[PDB]
């Protein structure tokens, strides 16, 4: 039946989770390894401007102490 | 007026400092018919590396509205406070001032995710449990 | 690039791939060479012009069945 | 044969466990033992093993400065140990091994090895 839009795993079967926002540390810990890092854009099919837009919130976040920016900080 | 949700974390020690500073940069704001829409205050949280030193900071979320003029001295003033460690602000656009992203994290910390100690007390007084002088 | 993230149950062989997800690649990559600033751009970013000729290979396994050389 | 030598007693400062530090680049290895709190016990490397031209910088020239390091510190007293790796040269393993030839737990393999914020521009090297 009608109108039901966006229930689950429909538009698309990643839910994009965030955009820009980063004042909550989950929604950056969404794309990032036990590693402390990012995942590359390839892999997991990712639409770009959920990530273009993430690439600032997530270096933000990082300068902000939110997130490791090195491997000397694991 | 145009929202700018400014985010800034504190040294634990020096947490005592910012009750009389906090209540002169609101009525900077509201000097100028912005307004203060939430402030939060989350309760301290590990940093993933020191800035200035510690591992720890107590994080502070203001949610201003203030003109375009004042927000930039404003952002000048959070930044180059030594109470203040460093500080980001975000843009206009695609901005919540109801209903909070952090709502719940929030809450998880003063539950949970505090160290539950005297160097963690001096954050409350300068934490939810804040004292500010009236407008 | 070991990458500090210890593999279940230690031992003396570092698990180097389950832990590494983008580190070295540009920063660490371009060793003993005069790095630029916008070069990269061209440069580097060659994931769709390396992703053909794996789409080609894969075709053409097919297409040694369809005309029946095997 | 045997002589009638006074029996031996002395101390340095008996640590019983430690750091090591890697730190590979592309043309050696420099493997350093030091206490946890921070002080070496000592050093060797791979270009005092002599194998110089590409050979120098090889897991295996590598390994055996790790094992000439890890003999000389029983003089220390150290007795276990735990190691930090700084490098993306030779010797990803083969150094570790060797520090585990030496009687080692090296349970704990913490890369810290520093990415810079993109730092410092590399030598051109060749004009071409």
């Amino acid at each position: 039946a009608r109108y039901f839009r966006r229930r689950k795993f429909c538009r698309f079967t990643a839910e994009g989770v965030q955009e820009i926002d980063y004042k909550d540390i989950a929604t950056l810990k969404n794309y990032i390894t036990e590693s402390g890092k990012i995942v590359p854009s390839r892999i997991t099919g990712t639409r770009a401007k959920y990530q273009r837009q993430l690439a600032r919130a997530i270096k933000r976040a990082r300068y902000l102490s939110l997130l490791p920016y090195t491997d000397r900080h694991q | 007026m145009r929202h700018y949700e400014i985010v800034f974390m504190v040294h634990p020690d020096q947490s005592e400092q910012v009750p009389g500073m906090i209540e002169r940069y609101t009525a900077a704001i509201t000097g100028a018919e912005g307004k203060i829409h939430r402030l939060e205050d989350w309760g301290r949280r590990q940093l993933a590396y020191p800035i200035n030193k510690l591992h720890k900071a107590h994080y502070v979320l203001m949610n201003v509205e203030a003109p375009q003029e004042v927000i930039d001295e404003l952002e000048t003033t959070f930044r180059f406070n030594d109470a203040v460690i460093r500080s980001m602000v975000m843009r206009t656009k695609h901005a919540v001032t109801e209903a909070s992203p952090m709502v719940k994290a929030k809450d998880e910390r003063r539950e949970r995710r505090d160290d539950f100690a005297n160097e963690t007390a001096d954050d409350a007084e300068a934490g939810d449990s804040e004292e500010e002088e009236e407008e | 690039p070991v990458i500090k993230v210890r593999e279940n149950e230690p031992f003396d062989v570092a698990l180097r791939r389950f832990k590494r997800s983008c580190e070295k690649a540009g920063v660490l990559a371009e060793v003993r060479r005069r790095e630029f600033y916008e070069k990269p751009t061209t440069e580097r970013k060659r994931a769709k012009a390396s992703a053909v000729k794996r789409h080609a290979k894969k075709l053409a396994r097919e297409n040694a069945r369809r005309t029946r050389l095997y | 044969a045997k002589a009638p030598i006074r029996a031996r007693k002395r101390v340095r400062k008996q640590v019983s466990d430690g750091v090591a530090h890697i730190h590979a680049s592309f043309n050696n290895t420099i493997v350093t033992i030091t206490d946890r709190q921070g002080n070496a016990l000592g050093w060797a490397t791979a270009g005092g093993s002599g194998f110089r031209g590409s050979r120098k910088s090889t897991p295996f020239a590598a390994q055996v400065a790790a094992e000439r390091c890890a003999d000389a510190v029983k003089e220390y007293g150290i007795k276990n140990l735990e190691v930090m790796v700084k490098g993306p040269g030779p010797g990803r393993e083969s150094t570790i091994r060797a520090l585990n030839a030496a009687g080692f737990r090296i349970t704990n393999i913490t890369d810290v090895t520093p990415i810079p914020h993109n730092g410092c521009r590399p030598p051109k090297k060749r004009r071409v």
